[PDB]
């Protein structure tokens, strides 16, 4: 009768340091997601500039091509 | 029975507060400062929409590049456009290497040859580790796309990439310069280049110096006309000039009624050295003469009556100098820059870049130590407003995508500063207009020294048009004066010849260096001048018109035969005919006029030793008349007289036919 | 329905005529280039019935489809299903087919069917000719605001085509530049190509420049050879904007004809709206009934006759009577009244022992599957019976008729009537399992219910009206609150008998309860059904 209750603040104790323990696990997986996606997210940046470099070389290799026989105007 | 009916009651009202914190945050939480971008949605949406541009655009290359054409190909510009595919695909992590796409030269290392591979080992950095060119131009060798004009790729050097052509690609614009006319395309569409050239100073004799800028300039005007860019021709004359306050003075009182009656006045320096001597030795008349340099300077009605008819002499002998040397023109010299010349004096004040020194306004370069003269001691304006108040005009009113400023290289120090004092207040930029200074030698005659005569002074440059058709016509009396039409043929050769001399042998030499006047060496027969070119030139307009061709039996079987190129030597002519663009390019970059010289006589000089070798008309022994036209090799007869005469048209070199 | 559409042959214009009634225009193309009409439909009056693979499709649209491939039908024409493309949408599959299923379940055939992308070429050509012509400029501004000044206006020719050309060639930054008309009605807003670089379903890559609804499907009408080109009511102040591009390249015309806007009450159609739903979980799928999409009421059972039938009842005008489920469902309980046969069912299941009658296990028997002479299935009936409890109180109020004590009441089909005798209570109070001899009533006497006897299957699930009253939106703030009543809810327990059957669009009476309609859940042995309507009810 008397080890009900001592058993019990043994075990909503638990809780305390589960839910503790386990919001520093639900917040240490944010970090690693975090961390990651972000600087691939700035990985797209060297992508999605370096097209626009092979992009605008290449504009300029058609308007080179495209006067050869066509016409060209300004600016734009 | 009711904490289970009035839950939902709090249940069914906090699913507002809910749906409404939802609704309010779609409005006030986007983008209330400077970046505006989603990062998953959106950076990986770019990447395909952009990625699906690389394509869609090169599709439409593929598209103008498969229909062609109505002009010639600069060979070289479309080689580094097949190695441009080929080596940053063979290497993705790499921004431009260099793309050394040259000839050379006699078919040993075959036509062309890529210097490029070194530049890939040569790129050796990653901590210093051994990368062999071979291995490297080779990894390019099987990374080279599909094109219209290669036919084998080859290694033999260090990391040498020496190619050969195509046979099937080669004739197939040799037919193209043909049937259209040898044209080049539309190069630079609607750009605005003027050119500052001629610009002697008047009422002083116009002199070899200021005529080496003639030639070289309109030969320049005319090249840029004809790839396709607006040229304006520039004559900076030297209508004011505080000598020319000098001169009037000295009218005033050789004749009172010049503003009524016309003055008879024959040579400039003459009258000139006359207000010289007026101005040395009086003190009355240094007074009057830059009283009135002032007045003048003040539109004065009565004063500009005079400077007006002053130059209609200066300028009826300077007009006596371009119709031969059939130069077109446009006059404005710094006279027209009197009235905003003022508004730039002001500019610089207002900008606070003028600095306070001798009772003078100077500005300081940050390039050299040389400051420049906007304001004299007497409120008149020199040479430093002039340039520079007209570098202005050419880059705001006129609008101009660039200017070559003509003038010998003893005043390089004046237009480099000029030039960059320009880009300082901030007129262009280096690399939104390239302003280039046109520089040249020094005349020189036969003995190496000033040019020239007995005395001699300033040499007046009619007669060297006067000593340049009697040298001309001595030779071509031997023995052609029969042969010649009369009037046709004696004219045609002696002004072909006489202008064509004069200006090759200064195009052909250096134009930065010193130029030696030698007029038999100039019109030696037998040399790289043009005496022999007008001559082997009616020579290749001779084996057509031997052979009984009209102006319509070649230009209808020019556009049906195509023309063969087994034999080794008439691949080496073959070639030659192309490099025209490629040596045109060369000359609208580096403005060097001495290597279309160079290559004018390369197609002769591959040409004689075709001439020679395949046989185009060639029955027979033991009688003479015919036949073996070989129609493909006359085609070739008329490809490089079609070519040289559009390039003769460029260095200003009148052609001839008969001879 | 179609004696009413034929009525408009008793309206409008025969094949060909265009000329005559609507906003006419006569240029060097009226009467020989309608001459062309003639010379290659035959007449023939032929419309168009165009949505999206995006599409959804609800109940509205029937009177859309009723109408173009009715008109068709009726006065002897056909009809073009034409899938609008224009803007690329990705890909969505499941309307792709929705929606060709959908007019096939009214019992239309179309045609052809046909993309807008089919004509990107000719819309193009023709996008070429409109700038040479006039009345097409590249112009900007927007986003500077489709609606701020008028810029570029008469600007030059040859500029704005060889822009046009570059625009499509990729010489162009996915916004830089648009090409529109010199267009007036309106507010003036001109957009006819814009610029996207996004692949297509129908004819992906190769393709950056795309055009727009006002400049596809004006033309489209034309070049498919249209006669009547039936809008909906969005298409008011767009009347000018239609005749505009017909004319301006000189094409054979449509005519388009206005409809009412007709939607619905009680109703919430939208996807974004829906596959909200969807996930929160008010709803099944997009087909779940009570949604009234079109592809849910299939579900829900609902007639495709009852759907046309209610549409020659409320339609053929200009007017949008957007009316309500009751009068729609009174509809199909037209239908479903004579379309589908009895069988009956018990949801309360009571056991029910009947100790004295004839013979051993079964004996046949045989159902009136309608009263009317047409014919009889058979259930096994006694012993072991089922009524629910529902028919059964131990205490009953003077309004009772069901079963009580010295209370008899009739077996439906049956020349037995049992008495009640003792009945058992079980662990607790429930009343558990009761029992009974049956005295045959061919004595007279009235209560006459339900039951079933060797029975069957599992699942029956029922729906109200999702939202206890009007289109969420009026103003309640906002529309995800009228999901009250569960609605809802299913039972898995039901007892039905050897009447079904056991395929799964069937429909049914459930004799002194609903109709009910088989659902796609069904096989052969776990089967389930829907309750459509309600038994004649209010």
């Amino acid at each position: 009768d008397a080890v009900l209750k001592r058993l019990e603040q043994k075990g909503a104790e638990a809780d305390q340091i589960i839910e503790y323990l386990k919001q520093q696990v639900s917040l240490l997986k944010e970090k690693a997601i975090l961390q990651a996606t972000l600087r691939e997210e700035k990985k797209l940046r060297v992508e999605n500039a370096k097209l626009k470099k092979e992009i605008e070389e290449l504009k300029q290799e058609l308007i080179q091509a495209e006067i050869q026989n066509g016409v060209k105007q300004i600016p734009f | 029975d009711v904490l289970v009916s009035e839950c939902s009651a709090r249940l069914l009202q906090q699913e507002e507060e809910i749906k409404s914190l939802t609704a309010e945050i779609d409005r006030l939480k986007n983008c209330g400062c400077l970046g505006a971008s989603p990062n998953l949605e959106q950076l990986q949406e770019e990447n395909l929409k952009l990625k699906y541009r690389l394509n869609i655009l090169r599709k439409s290359l593929q598209a103008e590049r498969n229909k062609p054409t109505k002009n010639m190909i600069n060979i070289i510009s479309r080689l580094q456009e097949v190695f441009g595919h080929a080596i940053k695909a063979a290497y993705p992590d790499l921004e431009n290497p260099p793309l050394l796409v040259t000839p050379s030269q006699q078919a040993k290392f075959g036509d062309y040859q890529c210097n490029s591979a070194m530049g890939i080992s040569q790129m050796l950095k990653t901590k210093e580790q051994k990368v062999n060119p071979r291995e490297i131009a080779e990894n390019i060798t099987k990374h080279l796309p599909d094109n219209e004009c290669i036919e084998k790729v080859e290694i033999a050097g260090p990391g040498f990439i020496n190619v050969h052509l195509r046979k099937d690609f080669v004739s197939e614009q040799l037919t193209s310069l043909l049937v259209n006319g040898v044209q080049l395309p539309a190069l630079g569409e609607n750009k605005k280049v003027i050119v500052d050239f001629s610009s002697p100073n008047i009422a002083k004799e116009m002199h070899v110096g200021h005529l080496r800028s003639t030639i070289i300039g309109e030969s320049i005007s005319r090249l840029f006309e004809f790839a396709g860019y607006d040229v304006l021709r520039l004559n900076h004359v030297g209508d004011w000039g505080t000598q020319f306050g000098m001169l009037i003075a000295h009218l005033q009182d050789k004749f009172p009624d010049y503003l009524t009656v016309s003055p008879p006045i024959g040579d400039l320096q003459v009258f000139y050295k006359e207000s010289k001597k007026r101005f040395d030795t009086e003190e009355e008349f240094k007074k009057r003469a830059y009283q009135c340099v002032v007045l003048l300077q003040g539109k004065n009605p009565d004063i500009t009556k005079a400077w007006k008819l002053i130059c209609d002499v200066s300028r009826q002998e300077l007009n006596k100098i371009y119709d031969a040397l059939d130069v077109s023109l446009i006059e404005r010299g710094e006279s027209f820059y009197q009235d905003r010349m003022n508004d730039i004096v002001k500019e610089f004040e207002d900008r606070g870049f003028v600095q306070v020194d001798d009772g003078r306004k100077i500005v300081f370069v940050p390039g050299c130590s040389i400051p420049l003269t906007i304001v004299k001691s007497d409120g008149g304006y020199t040479y430093d407003t002039s340039d520079l108040a007209a570098i202005k005009q050419r880059l705001f009113e006129e609008k101009a995508d660039m200017i070559i400023y003509v003038v010998d290289n003893g005043q390089s120090v004046h237009f480099q500063t000029i030039f960059a004092a320009a880009q300082m207040i901030g007129w262009y930029d280096p690399k939104v207009t390239r302003v280039f200074h046109a520089g040249f030698g020094v005349v020189l005659g036969e003995d190496k020294k000033k040019f020239k005569t007995r005395s001699g002074e300033t040499v007046r440059l009619m007669d060297l048009l006067g000593e340049g058709l009697k040298r001309s016509m001595d030779k071509l009396k031997e023995k052609e004066r029969d042969k010649v039409l009369t009037a046709e043929e004696l004219n045609a050769a002696q002004t072909s010849v006489a202008y064509g001399c004069i200006k090759y042998a200064d195009l052909s030499h250096n134009r930065l260096n010193d130029y030696i006047f030698s007029f038999d060496k100039m019109l030696d027969d037998r040399g790289n001048t043009a005496a022999y070119l007008l001559y082997a030139f009616t020579r290749i307009r001779s084996i057509a018109r031997l052979a009984n061709i009209d102006e319509e039996m070649l230009q209808k079987a020019a556009r049906e035969t195509k023309i063969l190129l087994d034999h080794e030597k008439e691949w080496k002519l073959g070639r030659c005919i192309l490099r025209f663009p490629e040596i045109l390019q060369k000359i609208l970059d580096d403005l060097f006029l001495h290597t279309l010289c160079d290559y004018i006589y390369e197609l002769a000089t591959a040409f004689t030793e075709f001439y020679d070798s395949c046989y185009c008309v060639e029955k027979d022994r033991q009688t003479g008349k015919i036949l073996k036209v070989n129609m493909w090799r006359m085609l070739l007869c008329e490809a490089v007289a079609a070519v040289m005469a559009k390039g003769f048209d460029i260095l200003g070199i009148k052609p001839v036919q008969r001879m | 329905l179609m004696e009413q559409l034929r009525g408009e042959a008793l309206k409008f214009h025969k094949p060909g005529e265009n000329y005559k009634t609507p906003g006419y225009v006569v240029t060097p193309h009226t009467m020989n280039l309608l001459k062309q009409h003639l010379e290659i439909t035959g007449g023939q009056v032929r419309t168009r019935f165009p949505p999206e693979p995006n599409g959804i499709l609800h109940i509205g649209h029937a009177k859309a489809i009723n109408f173009n491939f009715g008109y068709a039908k009726a006065n002897n024409g056909i009809c073009f299903l034409r899938f609008d493309d224009t803007n690329p949408e990705k890909e969505e599959a499941k309307f792709f087919t929705a929606i060709c299923d959908m007019v096939a379940w009214l019992g239309y055939t179309p045609y052809k069917v046909t993309y807008a992308s089919d004509y990107f070429d000719q819309l193009y050509a023709w996008a070429v000719e409109l700038i040479r012509r006039g009345l097409a400029y590249v112009c900007h501004q927007r986003g500077e605001e489709l609606k701020l000044p008028s810029p570029w206006r008469d600007r030059p020719m040859e500029e704005s085509l060889l822009l046009f050309e570059a625009m499509r060639k990729g010489k162009f930054s996915e916004g830089e530049a648009t090409l529109r008309m010199k267009l007036v009605m309106g507010k003036m807003d001109p957009v006819a190509y814009r610029v996207k670089y996004t692949p297509h379903h129908r004819t992906g890559d190769k393709w950056c420049i795309y055009p727009t609804y006002d400049y596809t499907h004006c033309l489209c009408d034309s070049i498919e050879h249209i006669t009547h080109s039936l809008c909906t009511k969005e298409f008011q102040a767009r009347r000018s904007s239609y005749f505009w591009l017909c004319n301006a390249l000189d094409v054979y015309c449509p005519v388009q004809w206005e409809y009412g806007r007709l939607n619905l009450h009680y109703a919430v159609v939208s996807k974004r709206k829906i596959l909200q739903l969807v996930a929160t979980g008010a709803v099944r799928d997009w087909d779940d009934p009570r949604l009234f999409t079109l592809t849910a009421l299939r579900r829900r059972g609902f007639p495709p006759e009852a759907i046309n039938n209610f549409c020659a009842r409320v339609g053929v005008t200009v007017a949008q009577t957007t009316m309500e489920p009751h009068l729609l469902e009174a509809c199909v309980r037209d239908v479903l009244n004579d379309t589908a046969p009895r069988a009956m069912a018990v949801l309360e299941s009571l056991r029910v022992i009947i100790t004295n009658f004839p013979a051993a296990k079964s004996l046949d028997i045989q159902v009136p599957n309608f009263p009317a002479d047409e014919g009889f299935h058979q259930v096994p009936f006694a012993p072991i019976v089922f009524i629910e409890r529902t028919d059964f109180k131990e205490e009953p109020e003077p309004g009772f008729k069901r079963l009580a004590w010295g209370q008899p009441v009739g077996l439906r089909h049956t020349g037995y009537v049992i008495e009640l005798q003792h009945v058992v209570k079980g662990p607790s109070g429930c009343v558990e399992s009761l029992e009974v001899t049956c005295r045959r009533a061919d004595a007279g006497e009235k209560p006459f219910i339900h039951w079933v006897s060797q029975p069957l299957m599992c699942e029956v699930r029922l729906y109200e009206r999702l939202f206890q009253h009007e289109d969420p939106t009026e103003v309640p703030g906002g529309f995800l609150s009228d999901l009250n009543l569960a609605s809802l809810h299913v039972v898995d327990a039901a007892l039905v008998d050897c009447s079904v059957a056991l395929a799964p669009f069937d429909k049914f009476q459930f004799e002194r309860l609903g109709y009910f309609s088989v659902d796609p859940d069904s096989h052969q042995g776990k089967l389930v059904f829907n309750r459509t309507v309600t038994l004649k009810e209010d």
